[PDB]
């Protein structure tokens, strides 16, 4: 019994090992979203569909 | 005389300068703080204005 239970300690260390890898590309992809949005706003800035003026009056 | 003439001339500096410069100024003021960096007006197109 204890053999069995040991193993499945394992298992249970194995899961851990696998819940810290996709916490990890979770990271990355997040981080990969965050550069996105840089470039939303940057496009969003200088996007030549834009023709409004500062105006003189 | 040339003195007289220097003092004419650079009397007449000072006005047209003062004016002219007065109004340049005036409207670059202006239409420059009307520029606003954003996502409504064509930041080329501001630039080049």
């Amino acid at each position: 019994e204890l053999q069995a239970r040991i193993a499945g300690e394992q298992a249970a260390i194995q899961n851990e090992t696998t819940k810290l890898q996709m916490i990890a590309q979770l990271r990355q992809a997040e981080q990969a979203l965050i550069s996105e949005q840089r470039r939303e706003r940057n496009m969003r800035i200088l996007s030549s569909g834009n023709q409004g003026m500062p105006t003189i009056q | 005389d040339q003195w007289a003439q220097q003092v004419l001339n650079y009397g007449l500096l000072i006005v047209l300068f003062a004016a002219v410069f007065g109004l340049l100024m005036q409207i670059f003021g202006s239409y420059m703080a009307d520029l606003r960096f954003d996502g409504a007006q064509n930041v080329a197109y501001a630039i080049g204005g």
